[PDB]
């Protein structure tokens, strides 16, 4: 269990590539 | 310049052309009717670039990088406008490593050149992490390009994501998961991106020669893959473009490809490993066998 700390978590991430203003 | 053989007349079996361009998880789409379509369009559309390039129709990296943002996008839809941008410098680029990326998790935690490092987080706090770092050397500098991050103290985890997500709410939470999930990889800057391309223009000139042995041709091929994977120049589709540039210039010597092994993501193949690496590799990743 690596990555399924975050089981039935309303606000997963979605799986793909998303873009953010550097702070 | 000079006239290369262009795509072959003896083509891949049709079962291997829908495979082309597939995403074929270790751990799972490529057997469905739009997803072969989608790969034998990729296949189709890479031999006329090819085409093109052999007859001296395509002459810059980016031109070829046009023609693949292009297909790409023919086969989109609000999401147009990230498929066919490229990464501005103001921005930061993040993959939350879930589904379906599952896989990568393991690789990165078990990862030779891995290593545990203590990632800070105003939220979770101090997270124990395997981390991979990508970096790669161009005219004597190293350039750090793709970071993998996996958290380990997992049971914490589940615990702690519970009452953040009660505390600040799902939104909120969302919002910030979405870029600094404790499992995610963090993508080569946007800032280096000149610098890449133009090295991608030089590669792509030296690709275009007509005197290379074929296995020189490979690897230029292979090296020219993973620059422009590793450095994911757009802000999305960067992988179906790596790989079609790659093809493209590969079908236009006369040489045909087959798809990627099952269980192999050639993105993901490659921001996992360093340049020399991944070129060596790179024949292997393919499936070039008769039976």
């Amino acid at each position: 269990k690596f990555g399924d700390w975050d089981e039935n978590n309303p606000s997963s991430a979605d799986g793909y590539t998303h873009i953010f203003n550097k702070v | 310049f000079r006239a290369l053989p262009g795509p072959s007349q003896r083509q891949l079996e049709v079962y291997d052309q829908c495979l082309i361009g597939a995403a074929r998880w270790p751990d799972d789409k490529s057997n469905t009717p739009e997803n072969r379509a989608y790969c034998q369009s990729m296949y189709n559309s890479i031999r006329s670039a090819g085409d093109e390039i052999s007859r001296g129709g395509i002459t810059s990296f980016e031109e070829l990088w046009g023609r693949a943002t292009e297909w790409r996008l023919s086969k989109l839809e609000p999401l147009y406008s990230a498929f066919a941008s490229e990464r501005t410098s103001d921005t930061d680029a993040v993959t939350p490593l879930v589904k379906p990326y599952k896989s990568v998790l393991a690789r990165v935690v078990d990862h030779e050149d891995a290593h545990d490092e203590i990632m800070q987080d105003n939220l979770f706090g101090d997270l124990n992490v395997k981390v991979y770092r990508q970096t790669a050397y161009l005219h004597g500098n190293v350039i750090p390009l793709n970071t993998f991050r996996v958290a380990t103290d997992t049971e914490y985890l589940r615990d702690r994501v519970a009452h953040l997500r009660t505390e600040l709410g799902a939104k909120a939470l969302k919002q910030h998961l979405q870029r600094y999930n404790p499992d995610r990889i963090d993508h080569t800057n946007a800032s280096y991106l000149p610098i890449i391309k133009d090295h991608l223009n030089d590669l792509y000139r030296q690709a275009i020669s007509s005197d290379l042995s074929q296995a020189e041709l490979i690897s230029l091929i292979a090296r020219t893959h993973w620059w422009a994977a590793s450095a994911m120049p757009d802000q999305r589709g960067s992988a179906a473009k790596a790989e079609f540039a790659a093809r493209a210039i590969a079908s236009a010597h006369g040489i045909e490809l087959p798809p990627f092994r099952n269980g192999n993501v050639s993105d993901i193949e490659a921001m996992l490993s360093g340049e020399e690496e991944f070129v060596e590799k790179y024949r292997s990743l393919l499936d070039s066998d008769c039976f």
